[PDB]
């Protein structure tokens, strides 16, 4: 049985952590919605 | 039960303990998740009743209480915050430039951060606290990191 908990507000945040780089690759999408690399 | 604007944490107790399977969005009096959290399950919100009323396998979505309420969109240019919600830990927002999934049916935002699986449904946020998506759909690269879509809905 699954039930939900507040955890915060949705805001923007002036000097948070910023990382993670931004990767341009090639996907397909499967009709059961599971992404996988196209090479 | 609660219906405040917000992001939640999803829990089950079938489990060992209380584990977190996803996180998901109140906005509108309507509560949005990623279908694989709940896999379109009903939830309980204090002694209230959640029922599902829209999802969709492919799109990975689901609302709860009425429509799909979301439809801001990554302007292709700018940094985005993933407001990251990890299990048994506090609301962190992670600052990022997405990258992009390219697909025949055309390009998604994408964000390179990696989180455990029960963080699936964090927001996506730009400039103005507007969410432009949910996280926790996407691929494993060659690294073995987690690349995630910024999977956005359609608001009827
Ligand atoms: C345990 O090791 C992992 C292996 N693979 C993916 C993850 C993961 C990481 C971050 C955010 C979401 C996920 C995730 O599971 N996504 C997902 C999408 N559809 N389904 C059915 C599951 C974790």
């Amino acid at each position: 049985d699954m039930y939900i908990e507040r955890a915060g507000d949705i805001t923007w945040e002036k000097d948070a952590e910023v990382t993670g780089n931004s990767p341009r690759l090639d996907v397909a999408l499967d009709e059961s919605g599971d992404f996988s690399l196209v090479e | 039960g609660e219906t405040t604007d917000g992001v939640y944490r999803v829990m089950t107790r079938r489990l060992l303990g209380s584990t977190q399977v996803g996180v998901g969005v109140m906005q509108e009096g309507v509560f949005h998740t990623m279908w694989h959290v709940t896999k379109g399950a009903a939830l309980r919100s204090g002694e209230g009743r959640l029922d599902p009323y829209w999802g969709d396998v492919k799109q990975d979505l689901v609302s709860y209480c009425g429509p799909w309420k979301l439809d801001a969109a990554w302007d292709g240019l700018s940094e985005v915050q993933l407001l990251a919600v990890p299990p048994g830990e506090r609301a962190k927002n992670i600052q990022t430039l997405p990258g992009i999934f390219k697909t025949k049916d055309g390009d998604i935002g994408a964000v390179a951060l990696d989180y455990p699986a029960g963080t699936s449904g964090s927001p996506i946020l730009d400039k103005c606290g507007r969410v432009i998506g949910l996280y926790g759909n996407g691929v494993v690269i060659k690294n073995g990191s987690y690349v995630s879509a910024i999977t956005q809905g359609k608001r009827e």
